[PDB]
RNA sequence: UCCCCCGUGCCCAUAGCGGCGUGGAACCACCCGUUCCCAUUCCGAACACGGAAGUGAAACGCGCCAGCGCCGAUGGUACUGGGCGGGCGACCGCCUGGGAGAGUAGGUCGGUGCGGGGG
RNA sequence: AGAGCGCAAGGGUAGAAGGGGGCCUGACUGCGAGGCCUGCAAGCCGAGCAGGGGCGAAAGCCGGGCCUAGUGAACCGGUGGU
RNA sequence: UAGCUGGUUCUCCCCGAAAUGACUUUAGGGUCAGCCUCAGGCGCUGACUGGGGCCUGUAGAGCACUGAUAGGGCUAGGGGGCCCACCAGCCUACCAAACCCUGUCAAACUCCGAAGGGUCCCAGGUGGAGCCUGGGAGUGAGGGCGCGAGCGAUAACGUCCGCGUCCGAGCGCGGGAACAACCGAGACCGCCAGCUAAGGCCCCCAAGUCUGGGCUAAGUGGUAAAGGAUGUGGCGCCGCGAAGACAGCCAGGCUGGUCGAGUGGCGCCGCGCCGAAAAUGA
């Protein structure tokens, strides 16, 4: 995706803010920028953007630089954006949370069960070449009580788990209705 | 109840500090422990306190492993 | 060091002690006061804790 | 280990560091608070023969002339995670008897 | 729970680490204003979630009293009150995620989490998730 | 001056844990022995003494790797000396000076005195 | 270092204040530069000096216990001494 | 006798407290310290401020320790279903220790840590500043307000400490309708002079029925909540639509015709409506 970013030198954080910029700042092994892209913008760009695929940052400069937010600054007190991190690429390997599409109909929710799903991505250590815009989760075999862990992902070529080799990654918990409500309030 | 209880309070901790001048043998820190270890002309009694030994002034030295010093720079 | 015109003009009825003790020190006596004095570092920094009481002035 | 070296360190000057291999006996008069050496005798690494007791008595006497010559005399020694007893023993015991 | 008799009032002061981000499930309800959360409040809220969707998913309470709530017999000044009334509660404060569903509708969880609403004190808004995470 | 060692003090985990490699001429260790000085609540494991030969396996010295550990910006917050505004209140907001913690980028298998032996 | 440090809790601590042996009784007398604390009284730390002594080859340590509680002005009277 | 109550008579001038701590058969009383004053000394030393160094465990944050904790994984033990005592074996949408991950909490937890405060040095600072000795006291019920905690019910013109303040003693002046402590301000005397302060400038009532740009139809303003509603204005997004949409009218059970320009749902901001019942007249 693309995004019209701007140099940052002096201006006030908070006031710029007001305005309708978004605070930012690009780096990489030798790169260090103040920036701030627009929040409207930002907004429906980042929206599906996210952190799983990457964005091309269009500077006054006329550079096109390949960087995807390393970390934002979530304002508490009512969700929105305060500060946004910029990791500039090259072509060294790098590590990065990849989506997971949980593709199937697993035994669980046939017995009437809970769609139950840990980690909705998983950091690797990967090329920058390669940009998965996901990963097939085999999730069908999955019964009630059940679980999958990293140790039993599906890697593509060229990608190694980032992670412990044995991380969960999905489950299938029971519903919860009557069978608890009677029981638990004289039980306890 | 049962509980309006206390020991009065015993005013320890940093009694001098660096850059100070002392004479003899006054009291340079009154402490629990060893939150303070000894040093360049600087003694100690039972209760830990640190004190001079000579006439200078108090300096500071932390250590890391070893822990905080103090000591006085002798001088006339 | 160059001169600082210092007119008083908030009266520091109401504000803490050391704030008093600040006028005195550049030696403020009454309201809407004259008081020119130069501008070393010690004589800005009360002049700066009761700012928002004078009004001062780069001569 | 190397309790006696602390306690000594703290006591005054002219520290008697008495490292001895099992064939040799070195020994330094390093002075703390700077870190210096001043009386280095050593032993086998320097000319002495072959006999590490008597070998020591000398290597102490070696020590006192190069040290009064300096204008030393506080006798710091240094036991190093060594027993008084033997080697290291006639070490400070000829440079003390002398 | 375990750990010892009574403890202090303290103030709720800014709505600080009293915050989060949808952590688990699909939707979530976020408290607007500072308070402290009975049991009562929570087991109301939880119960008429379940209880609204016959069989449901899977519904994530992040919020736990630890706090003993302390109360006085109706007398006078002897002491520090026995407490424990109201028993304990859980210091909420703005922007805080008490309760997030999952593994259902999306009608199911806005009704359900709009019910689970007046059965707390506080003045509440539903999030949706969005991506908000920490990542790359 | 330069390089390898041995003794030792400073900095205080960017010195460390673990993995692989290397050094025995010198130096150090392991090692041979337990009559003498000396020793283990039992043993020459440890302290100790006298010393061929053998070894660098263990230990230590020197290198390289980052998986753990450690160090760790920048930007932006939280908080807050001093000043002040709104609302009925639980509280919220601005101006001025200060500014973390966590997290990201990233760094790291050490710098370094003085004496001594060796080419 | 999450143990131990007689006992509450805490600070401290294995580069010992902890566990174990050998010799010993400084759980000495006569003092006290200078300080902490403090309304008063009281409480607290103490180098160093002289005497005679203990342990260590020695530099040196010892005027009780890792430290912070384990207590009572004055009066009146008891016992032993100059 | 009265550690109690009452009363204590002429003027002007200068300075001007305290309601705290320690002990008290002490608690509405004392003694010492603290704060006021006067005489004699000393002389830049003072509050406050600048630079410098040292000390510190709060706010915050954090989970490394002490403990708490929701879900999940892995996993000992226990309960239950198959089998038989050749005791073990298998399963286990049951409770769950330790461990790991995700996510949290704590005055009496802290790997970490502000602002700031404390202190010494050098410097500015001549002030009803400062220090040494001495004479004379009063005071030792304090109270509001702001801020930081406890107690309380995150009640009280409540209570109890801390920093600051004003009343106290400034019920002297201006404002706030009126009103110790809120806003302005520190009253030596006089004036039929002038500039302001807070607050105000339609009349009572001094000064703008002043200028310009929006909002509000409730007298909101003229001071109440959860929660409710096609109130009104302004901003952004999603679904259908001149290949004819929403609405109504004809027919069949979304489709067609007719007309013909927008229509339906969500979110945010400003002002406003409901929720809103008490006793002498508003
Ligand atoms: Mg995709
Ligand atoms: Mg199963
Ligand atoms: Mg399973
Ligand atoms: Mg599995
Ligand atoms: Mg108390
Ligand atoms: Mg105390
Ligand atoms: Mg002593
Ligand atoms: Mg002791
Ligand atoms: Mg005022
Ligand atoms: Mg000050
Ligand atoms: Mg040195
Ligand atoms: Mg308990
Ligand atoms: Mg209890
Ligand atoms: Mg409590
Ligand atoms: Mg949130
Ligand atoms: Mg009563
Ligand atoms: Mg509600
Ligand atoms: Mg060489
Ligand atoms: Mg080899
Ligand atoms: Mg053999
Ligand atoms: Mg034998
Ligand atoms: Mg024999
Ligand atoms: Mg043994
Ligand atoms: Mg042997
Ligand atoms: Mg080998
Ligand atoms: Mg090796
Ligand atoms: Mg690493
Ligand atoms: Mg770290
Ligand atoms: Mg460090
Ligand atoms: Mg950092
Ligand atoms: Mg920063
Ligand atoms: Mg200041
Ligand atoms: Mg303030
Ligand atoms: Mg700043
Ligand atoms: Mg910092
Ligand atoms: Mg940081
Ligand atoms: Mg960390
Ligand atoms: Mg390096
Ligand atoms: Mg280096
Ligand atoms: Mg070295
Ligand atoms: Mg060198
Ligand atoms: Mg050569
Ligand atoms: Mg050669
Ligand atoms: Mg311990
Ligand atoms: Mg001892
Ligand atoms: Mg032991
Ligand atoms: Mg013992
Ligand atoms: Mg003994
Ligand atoms: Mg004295
Ligand atoms: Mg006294
Ligand atoms: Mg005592
Ligand atoms: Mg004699
Ligand atoms: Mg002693
Ligand atoms: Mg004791
Ligand atoms: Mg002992
Ligand atoms: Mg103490
Ligand atoms: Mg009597
Ligand atoms: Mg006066
Ligand atoms: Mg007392
Ligand atoms: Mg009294
Ligand atoms: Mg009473
Ligand atoms: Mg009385
Ligand atoms: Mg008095
Ligand atoms: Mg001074
Ligand atoms: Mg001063
Ligand atoms: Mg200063
Ligand atoms: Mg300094
Ligand atoms: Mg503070
Ligand atoms: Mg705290
Ligand atoms: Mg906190
Ligand atoms: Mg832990
Ligand atoms: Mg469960
Ligand atoms: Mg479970
Ligand atoms: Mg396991
Ligand atoms: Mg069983
Ligand atoms: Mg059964
Ligand atoms: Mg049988
Ligand atoms: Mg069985
Ligand atoms: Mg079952
Ligand atoms: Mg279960
Ligand atoms: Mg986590
Ligand atoms: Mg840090
Ligand atoms: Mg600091
Ligand atoms: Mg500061
Ligand atoms: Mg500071
Ligand atoms: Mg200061
Ligand atoms: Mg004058
Ligand atoms: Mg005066
Ligand atoms: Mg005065
Ligand atoms: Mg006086
Ligand atoms: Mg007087
Ligand atoms: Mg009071
Ligand atoms: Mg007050
Ligand atoms: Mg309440
Ligand atoms: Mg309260
Ligand atoms: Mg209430
Ligand atoms: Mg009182
Ligand atoms: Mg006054
Ligand atoms: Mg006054
Ligand atoms: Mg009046
Ligand atoms: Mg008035
Ligand atoms: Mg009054
Ligand atoms: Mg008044
Ligand atoms: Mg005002
Ligand atoms: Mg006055
Ligand atoms: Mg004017
Ligand atoms: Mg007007
Ligand atoms: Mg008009
Ligand atoms: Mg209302
Ligand atoms: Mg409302
Ligand atoms: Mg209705
Ligand atoms: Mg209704
Ligand atoms: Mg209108
Ligand atoms: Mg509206
Ligand atoms: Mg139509
Ligand atoms: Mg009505």
């Amino acid at each position: 995706y693309r995004l019209k970013a701007y140099y940052r030198e002096g201006e006030k954080p908070s006031a710029l803010r007001r305005a309708g910029k978004l605070p930012g700042v690009m780096y990489n092994r030798h790169l260090n920028r103040k920036v701030y892209v627009d929040l409207v913008e930002f907004d429906k760009v980042f929206r599906q953007a996210s952190i799983h695929h990457v964005i091309v940052l269009e500077l006054p400069d006329g550079q096109s630089l390949p960087t995807l937010v390393r970390q934002v600054n979530l304002d508490k007190r009512r969700r929105r954006p305060e500060h946004v991190d910029f990791f500039v690429l090259s072509d060294e390997p790098v590590e990065m949370y990849v989506p997971l599409r949980f593709v199937g109909t697993p035994a669980g929710v046939r017995a009437g069960g809970v769609l139950q799903e840990i980690h909705r991505d998983i950091l690797v250590k990967v090329s920058p070449r390669n940009i998965p815009e996901f990963i097939e989760v085999d999730v069908s075999g999955l019964e009630i009580g059940d679980s999958l862990h990293a140790s039993d992902l599906k890697l593509p070529p060229g990608v190694e788990l980032a992670v412990s080799p044995e991380e969960t990654i999905a489950a299938v918990v029971p519903p919860e209705d009557v069978e608890k409500l009677a029981e638990e309030a004289a039980a306890e | 109840t049962k509980n309006g209880r206390d020991s009065q309070a015993k005013r320890l901790g940093v009694k001098r500090y660096e850059g100070q001048v002392v004479r003899a043998g006054n009291i340079l820190v009154r402490q629990r422990g060893t939150r303070f270890k000894p040093g360049k002309n600087v003694g100690m009694g039972r209760d830990f306190t640190l004190f001079a030994l000579v006439d200078g002034v108090v300096e500071f030295q932390d250590r890391g492993r070893l822990g905080r010093y103090v000591h006085v720079r002798p001088l006339a | 060091m160059p001169r600082l015109k210092v007119k008083l003009v908030k009266s520091p009825i109401g504000y803490p002690k050391d704030q008093k003790a600040a006028l005195k020190a550049l030696g403020l006596r009454r309201l809407q006061q004259e008081r020119v004095l130069e501008d070393t570092p010690a004589i800005r920094g009360n002049v700066e804790k009761v700012a928002h009481l004078v009004r001062v002035e780069v001569v | 280990k190397f309790r006696v070296r602390n306690r000594i360190k703290r006591t005054g000057r002219l520290r008697l560091s008495v490292f001895r291999s099992l064939k040799h006996i070195y020994a330094q008069i390093i002075d703390d608070e700077k870190g210096v050496t001043l009386v280095s005798a050593s032993s086998l690494a320097l000319k002495l023969k072959g006999n590490k007791t008597e070998v020591a008595r000398q290597v102490g006497r070696a020590l006192a002339e190069k040290a009064l010559a300096l204008g030393i005399k506080q006798v710091a020694f240094d036991r190093g995670p060594y027993k008084y007893h033997g080697r290291v023993k006639a070490l400070a015991e000829g440079a003390r008897e002398g | 729970r375990m750990k010892y008799r009574k403890q202090q009032r303290g103030r709720l002061k800014g709505a600080t680490k009293g915050g989060d981000y949808v952590a688990f499930g699909d939707f979530g309800l976020v408290a607007l204003e500072p308070a402290w959360i009975t049991a009562q409040q929570i087991e109301a809220a939880r119960v008429a979630m379940v209880r609204h969707f016959r069989r449901g998913g899977k519904i994530f309470i992040r919020i736990f009293p630890d706090k003993p709530y302390t109360k006085k017999p109706l007398e006078v000044r002897m002491g520090k009150g026995k407490g424990n009334v109201e028993g304990y509660v859980a210091v909420v404060k703005p922007g805080r995620v008490m309760f997030e569903v999952a593994g259902v509708t999306e009608e199911q969880a806005m009704e359900a989490l709009r019910i689970a609403g007046h059965k707390l004190p506080i003045k509440t808004k539903i999030v949706r998730r969005d991506a908000y995470d920490e990542a790359q």
